[PDB]
């Protein structure tokens, strides 16, 4: 209880957040008890909170909340809540979570089901890959009968030796296997023992955002990677910039230059598409020889899958092809999006705000601050991290970027920084302070109240706005209303005594 | 280190198996490299090294997998008949080669329907089910016995001989088990063996197993699934028989089941028979042998497994279902009771308990010949376990009353009519004895209906039956328990208010709201008589303090949405919210306030953009002023990076040219006119609205997302809040009205959005009624034993419509109809606007003398009709949109099966009801999923008999409205109506026979009376008779008159193919679809 709930709840985040797997598995693993508000807390917060800011936290936090989950007595909301949460965000993967997950997870819903079953298993069933996905070291006919049977024309050419050694070698070759015990008859029985299908359905199926979302984090989640990146995203955005800002009239200084200077396939293509294919070395070899035969002579899973020796031939001909080929014919896009996602935002932003606010008057200050103020404020780690950065790359106006903070942060260490950085450092007024000091009513309370009271009233109308927003907030009216009544209290006799006894009085009278 | 190259390197480079990759691409590259002497090399190796040369690389590189049925049957399927003269192989190798697997549905119906000459495609096309199929057999072999001229097909030969076996299937094995003797190599040995074992039988299982297992080819796992069950099972006792045969193979067979990885069709399949096949037979094996092992009356066999192993396998096996698989499941998984029967509670209780699910799962869901050739201690078991001849047989052998009062009022209640006959048995039967589940309904409706339609003292009495509805207090509920609400309609033939008022008001009072809280729709509709009192203190008591959030709905949108007009709101909104504040706290302060705000917050802005602002506000200055001061206004107001390259082209050629004379004028007027035409949206809610934050989501208010709370459909589950999203809503495209597309994020499991087609309707909030209609549909899921899990259910989305005029939709995937895409992705590419029907009218029709001197012809229509109406824009459209917009199988047969039944479905079940529109603006789509979601006089009979007043009057008069597309609409879905034939005339034809319930209500409720002029419907249906035709005339005429028939001598019955032969003949075609006259005028 002290260390779980200490090691929980005092949480630099790889050994706090990574410690509850082991210590709550081999500490939970010798069947003991302590639960209750521990286990249904612990899986409560741990989902909730791991859930809400959403590679190593959906494998460490749905490889650890079945350990803590799946430990403790009866199965009620925990089970299905825990269960459909960690279930439903990682289900058959990591290989051991697999063989771990199924294992509690047909154990403890037969056990514990032996009205849930109906419940859990109608309000948890969920269609995915999970017969073709499991194999874990387990080991035809309408293809080779109708195209082999549909022709058969013009004239004749054997057809007997293909059918008949494709059908007894096939056959007699793929009728004889061998296992030996292992895990087959819990992984066959237990994953096949589930029978409630309903039906298959599921259609939906189904240019700017796969080039800069994949430039730009193929390009910044990268030497030659950091020259080629640096180089082709400052020459793309400082030649798309002033090659598209429609400039240069008929000025008689210099310094107006630096725009461009950069500028037997049926044998390499289909020798290399069918003996590549014919055979991950087909797209390295199909990507590297195609785009480089193909770029040098005149595609998103590659370069996705393989950028997170096929990372610099991937990385450099993706995003010198994407980056060419898109170029060669949404600066918000390209720089929110890239300077967004810690040396690639200091050195893009610095560098892009820099050459882009010292290479030119009032439409890229204007077009600048509007669209970086709006595209950045009108967008957990995402808000944080790019209203934080770009905020406080940015700033070195006041309802737009007041407003943010209140709520953004109201609404809901980036928090306090950004808040306190920006409120502290970004500094008519009934309105936006009656609006802001009387809807922004623990820490941002005290912080906002604070803030807000200490640099309002040192750094130069409110008993109206005060003794109405009071007196009909406090009058107009279990932590709401004990910690808005204390809190906006704590900072006419009527209503302060019979408003205020009844605080008193009732907490003090239980 | 062009097609030898690619031919001779790729085909000698392999060989360093591989038949078919060698014959196909030697024979394919030889015949077409010889007999065409560049797009195979460039097709084939980017469309196969990217991923007629896609489908053969994807389509035979893939060693047989399952997405090569798409592409060979695509491909090889695509082109056969209509050229040069070869048809026979094409014909039969792609029937015959695509009439097989398991996907076929409209290439069994359609290559079996219409090939050749099909004697057998009325029985097989219409069999399906099996029904019809009892003769079919009979048309066969009078063919092949007649001939003379016969068309062979074999193939009908042998499909006609497993019909038979399917008919003598299971009930007809005698002559079955000869099979055995000649034709049966897996049917005889597996039917004779399955459906009937021994005990010490070593010959005959001997030579099954070790016969039926060579290679063995499990695919095609009949033979191995038979040989090893039939193997494994049965109790020998041969010491180690379950061991020797549990440790052999056993979980190696279920390595086979890796093998349906390689062709999933249809989902589960396999995984029920060898799922099922293997854990009952190891379970039954395993405790067969532990308790046939481990003793017995030494030690009565203790317990254990007994009642838990009796009960969970028995009520897990027997309660965990679903034909074949409940006959061969349940007969063949019998075995368990003579090995433990004939060692001796169990046998008798779990062998007539379990054997009972197969007659009536069998004859109810199969529902001729299921139900009639599938059916003192004997007394109760023989005559319990299954005029005169009914009650004589069933009484000379409580079920007495069930089964005389419902088998003589049923069977002897049509006839026509009623009046009396089963009056005193359904009264007398039915008013007393205890628990009753069919006699009140039945015999309750019957004799209520049939006693209260003469409307006397004596019909009084039928209200006493009414208390008889007390007893199906606590027998659940359904969907039939809302037919128990028709029973009300009863109480309009009582007298005042009195009658069954302390029986209505002490049993709906003491009860709870089951059908007054999750009904609605109709309860809300009974305002102007006098529904003020009776129901509405246990209703509105029950529905505000027990059903929880359910009366907001109906409450603020009814409440909120429209001198006793003005007096009866006040009344009725300070009643309710007196009370219902008086009750909760608050009653609902979330839903008020955010259901207010949220509603109400649309009438300030309200607004467009920049661009409809900055286009309308220059070009309406400019335009309307015009026939560097100025330029300065359209630039700041203008600057939102949405004006690429008008900003920069109107400014820089408005900021240079700003002087001369020539160049002012055409550098301003072109400039501003193609900058400010070329770019003529968003919405803002942040620096317009400013609602949604504080509404924080209101700070996480305890309320449920719109759409997601109701009172049947997901009740008493995860009811979360809504976290909405930011403030950048987009508005959808651009049609007539300006569809405020809102996003509803929830992070606890509600990530969705919302619509809003602004504010207009065609009869106001009351044309919202037709939207119950809708409803009408859910009727279907209480009658679709097959229809449901055999057509995925069918197309419904949540649409909680606001105030009188707004409507909250759902969008999956933006949303786009008929003439939104087919317009606008017709209608762009090319410098198009308004061309086709303009054009086309406008050329052809002014392209002569306009006069016209004198008629002239000038004909007609006709081959005008044909040049200025199928001047293209249909197959190119219909065939490069739906070909273009897949890429695999799965949009293919995703697009192909979703708009075929979502076209089928909601045609057919859209097309009635007048509502029968060959135009527009009616079934819309989407795009990734689609759907279609966006008098003469009075001639009054009194009273006494009414079925006589039938006037029918046939008089055409406006009507029209039956033209545009068309078009492609025998083009659109697959060979005309191929595959619509079989789920429109099964799904349309499967109903409208029994389990009615709502016809009454809704068809009276919603029909009467008529909107608006509340005059002649008003003062003219408030008569004191029994029915007043209109809905029971036209629903019985149109339903009655449109499905007809069912059954014959030789089963030849309309409708089969009547209804889409005559619909498709008659309403497709030149003076059917140019001369409107679709359904008779809306019917009307």
């Amino acid at each position: 209880f002290y260390l779980i709930r200490t090691l929980f709840r005092s949480i630099e985040n790889l050994y706090k957040e990574i410690m509850p797997l082991l210590q709550v598995l081999l500490e939970s693993l010798s069947k003991l008890i302590h639960e209750a508000r521990r286990p249904q807390e612990r899986d409560i917060y741990v989902e909730l909170c791991l859930t809400v800011p959403v590679v190593l936290v959906p494998h460490l936090s749905y490889l650890m909340k079945p350990l803590v989950y799946a430990l403790n007595g009866s199965q009620e909301s925990v089970s299905q809540g825990l269960r459909t949460l960690e279930l439903c965000v990682d289900l058959t993967a990591e290989y051991f979570d697999p063989i771990i997950e199924p294992v509690i997870d047909d154990v403890m819903e037969a056990l514990s089901k032996h009205s849930h079953t109906t419940l859990r298993i109608l309000g948890k069933l969920g269609g995915r890959n999970r017969t073709f996905i499991k194999p874990v070291d387990n080991l035809p006919g309408l293809s080779a009968a109708f195209s082999l049977l549909t022709d058969p024309r013009p004239r004749i050419h054997y057809r007997i030796n293909s059918f008949k050694y494709i059908s007894g070698i096939f056959q007699l070759f793929l009728g004889a296997t061998q296992l030996p015990d292992d895990y087959a008859n819990r992984l066959k029985e237990s994953m096949d023992i589930i029978l409630e299908d309903t039906i298959a359905p599921d259609e939906p199926l189904n240019s700017q955002m796969e080039l800069l979302v994949k430039l730009l984090e193929s390009i910044f989640y990268a030497q030659e990677v950091r020259e080629e990146s640096k180089a082709l995203i400052r020459g793309t955005c400082n030649h798309f910039i002033l090659l598209y800002f429609n400039k240069m009239v008929i000025d008689k200084r210099k310094f107006v230059r630096k725009f461009s200077v950069d500028n037997l396939n049926e044998n390499c293509i289909f020798d290399a598409i069918i003996y590549a294919l014919s055979s991950s070395a087909v797209r390295s070899m199909g990507l590297e020889s195609v785009q480089l035969i193909y770029d040098s002579c005149v595609p998103l899973n590659v370069m996705c899958s393989k950028f997170i020796e096929e990372p610099y031939h991937k990385k450099l001909a993706g995003c010198i092809g994407l980056e060419m080929m898109l170029n060669s014919l949404n600066a918000r896009q390209l720089e929110i999006i890239r300077a967004l996602f810690c040396e690639v935002t200091n050195t893009a932003k610095r560098l892009i705000l820099n050459s882009l606010k010292e290479w030119n008057n009032d439409v890229f200050s204007s077009v600048f601050q509007n669209l970086v103020s709006s595209l950045i404020v009108d967008l957990e780690i995402v808000r944080a991290t790019a209203q934080e950065a770009l905020r406080t790359l940015s700033e070195t106006p006041i309802a737009t970027m007041i407003s943010p903070c209140k709520h953004i942060l109201l609404a809901p260490f980036q928090m306090q920084i950004g808040n306190i950085d920006a409120i502290t450092f970004c500094m008519e007024e009934l309105n936006r302070l009656v609006q802001e000091a009387l809807a922004l009513v623990s820490e941002q309370l005290v912080r906002l109240r604070v803030v807000c009271i200490q640099l309002l009233s040192l750094a130069i109308r409110s008993n109206i706005r005060v003794k109405i927003l009071v007196v009909f907030f406090k009058s107009l009216c279990e932590i709401i209303r004990a910690a808005h009544g204390g809190l906006k209290a704590v900072i006419p006799k009527e209503l302060l005594q019979n408003g205020l006894r009844p605080m008193l009085m009732n907490l003090s009278d239980h | 280190s062009a097609e030898t190259i690619h031919n001779a390197w790729v085909v000698v480079f392999p060989v360093a198996s591989r038949y078919e990759l060698e014959f196909t691409r030697a024979l394919v590259k030889l015949l077409f490299k010889d007999y065409h002497i560049p797009n195979v090399i460039k097709s084939l190796l980017d469309g196969v090294g990217k991923c007629p040369h896609l489908v053969k690389y994807l389509g035979s590189n893939y060693n047989a997998w399952y997405g090569a049925i798409k592409l060979l049957e695509e491909l090889s399927e695509g082109q056969g008949i209509d050229n040069q003269k070869i048809s026979d192989a094409n014909q039969d190798a792609l029937l015959e080669v695509y009439m097989s697997l398991q996907e076929d549905d409209m290439f069994y119906g359609t290559w079996r329907r219409r090939a050749k000459y099909f004697e057998t495609n009325a029985a097989l096309s219409y069999e399906q089910i099996g029904i019809w199929d009892k003769a079919l057999q009979l048309y066969e072999a009078a063919q092949i016995k007649a001939r003379s001229g016969v068309f062979p097909f074999g193939e009908s030969e042998y499909s006609l001989w497993e019909d038979h076996w399917i008919y003598c299937a299971e009930k007809l094995q005698h002559w079955e088990i000869l099979t055995e003797l000649a034709k049966h190599e897996g049917f005889t040995d597996l039917l004779l063996e399955c459906g009937w074992r021994g005990a010490d039988w070593i010959a005959d299982r001997e030579p099954l197993e070790q016969s039926v297992k060579t290679v063995m080819d499990i695919p095609t796992p009949r033979r191995q699934i038979f040989q090893t069950f039939l193997a494994l099972q049965g109790f020998s006792q041969q010491k180690d028989t379950l061991q020797d045969v549990s440790r052999l193979c056993d979980e190696g067979i279920q390595l086979t089941l890796r093998k349906w990885n390689a062709l999933p069709q249809r989902v589960t399949r396999a995984h029920i028979g060898l799922l099922h096949t293997f854990q009952q037979y190891v379970e039954l094996m395993e405790a067969s042998q532990v308790y046939s092992s481990l003793v017995t009356t030494n030690a009565q066999n203790l317990d254990v497994k007994s009642q838990e192993l009796k009960r969970v396998l028995q009520a897990w096996r027997e309660r965990l279902p679903n034909d074949i698989n409940i006959w061969n499941d349940l007969v063949t998984w019998r075995q368990h009771v003579f090995g433990v029967i004939n060692r001796v509670s169990y046998a008798y209780r779990g062998y007539h308990e379990m054997a009972w699910v197969i007659n009536r799962f069998a004859h109810v869901a199969r529902k001729v010949c299921i139900n009639q050739l599938t059916k003192a201690f004997l007394k109760l078991r023989e005559q319990a376990k299954c005029s005169e001849l009914n009650t004589g047989l069933d009484v000379i052998s409580a079920t007495q009353q069930k089964a005389e009062f419902f088998t003589l009022k049923g069977m002897f209640l049509a006839k026509l009519n009623a009046k009396d006959e089963a009056n005193q048995a359904f009264a007398t039967a039915v008013q007393i004895d205890l628990n009753l589940p069919k006699a009140w309904a039945e015999w309750g409706f019957f004799n209520d209906r049939r006693f209260k339609e003469n409307p006397e003292e004596i019909f009084h009495a039928k209200n006493a039956i009414s208390c008889y509805l007390q007893a199906a207090g606590l027998y659940k509920d359904g969907k039939t328990r809302k037919l128990l609400c028709r029973i009300l309609w009863l109480i309009s033939l009582d007298d005042a208010a009195g009658s069954l008022a302390k029986t209505f008001e002490d049993h709906h009072g003491e009860s709870p709201v089951w059908y007054w809280i999750t009904f609605v729709p109709q309860l809300l509709t009974s305002l102007s008589h006098k529904e003020a009192k009776i129901v509405r203190h246990i209703l509105i008591q029950i529905a505000k303090s027990y059903p929880q959030s359910l009366h907001f709905q109906l409450r603020t949108t009814k409440e909120d949405y429209q001198t006793t007009d003005s007096r009866q709101p006040w009344q009725d909104v300070e009643e309710i919210m007196g009370i219902l504040k008086t009750a909760y706290p608050l009653l609902a302060l979330s839903l008020e306030s955010l259901v207010d705000q949220l509603n109400q917050r649309f009438k300030c802005n309200a607004d467009e953009d920049a661009y409809r602002l900055v286009i309308v506000l220059y070009n309406d200055g400019v335009q309307q002023m015009n026939r560097p001061a100025a330029t300065e206004a359209s630039i700041s107001r203008f600057a939102d990076s949405v004006l690429p390259k008008n900003i920069r082209e109107v400014f820089e050629q408005d900021i240079i040219a700003c002087n001369p004379n020539l160049e002012t004028y055409i550098s301003k007027l072109r400039k501003w006119r193609d900058c400010l035409e070329e770019k003529l949206g968003k919405a803002d809610l942040e620096r317009v609205s400013l609602h949604l934050s504080l509404f924080h989501h209101q700070k996480f208010e305890d309320i449920e997302i719109p759409g997601q709370y109701l009172l049947h459909k997901d009740n008493n589950n995860h009811f979360i809040k809504i976290e909405r999203f930011l403030p950048t809503l987009d508005l959808v495209r651009g049609s007539n009205g300006c569809y405020k597309r809102m996003t509803i994020r929830g992070n606890d499991g509600s990530l969705h959005p919302f619509a809003v087609q602004f504010p207009a309707a065609r009869h106001c909030r009351r044309e919202e009624r037709i939207f119950q209609l809708f409803r009408i549909f859910d009727d279907a899921l209480s009658r679709k034993v097959q229809s449901r899990r055999r057509n995925i259910s069918l197309t419904l989305p949540i649409a909680v419509p606001l105030s009188p005029h707004i409507r909250i939709l759902n969008d999956d995937k933006r949303y786009t109809t008929l003439m939104g895409i087919y317009e606008e992705f017709c209608r762009r590419k090319g410098q198009s606007r308004d061309e086709p029907f303009a054009y086309t009218i406008q050329k052809l029709r002014a392209a002569f003398d306009p006069r016209l001197p004198k008629p002239d012809i000038v004909s007609v229509r006709a081959e005008v009709l044909a040049s200025i109406q199928s001047t293209l824009v249909p197959s190119t459209l219909l065939k490069d949109y739906y070909t273009e917009k897949f890429s695999n199988y799965e949009n293919y047969w995703l697009f192909r099966k979703q708009f075929t039944a979502q076209y089928a479905s909601f045609i057919f079940m859209t097309y009635i009801m007048c509502i029968n529109s060959r135009q527009p603006q009616k079934i819309h789509i989407n795009e990734g999923s689609g759907n279609i979601w966006t008098s003469t006089a009075y001639n009054n009979s009194t009273l006494d008999p009414a079925v006589k007043a039938g006037a029918p009057i046939f008089y055409n008069t406006e009507s029209v409205p039956f033209r545009l597309t068309p078009n492609i609409q025998k083009f659109i879905g697959e060979a005309g109506l191929e595959g619509i034939l079989s789920v429109y005339i099964l799904v349309i034809a499967n109903s409208l026979s029994d389990s009615e319930f709502d016809m009454e209500q809704y068809l009276s409720l919603f029909v009467r009376d008529e909107v608006i002029s509340w005059f002649a419907q008003q003062h003219r249906a408030s008569a004191q008779t029994n029915q007043l035709r209109e809905i029971v005339r036209v629903n019985v005429e149109l339903l009655t008159k449109r499905v007809l028939q069912l059954n014959h001598i030789p089963n030849s019955q309309n409708v089969a193919t009547q209804f889409v032969l005559n619909l498709i003949s008659q309403a497709v075609n030149p003076r059917n679809l140019a001369y409107t006259d679709s359904a008779w005028m809306a019917y009307l």
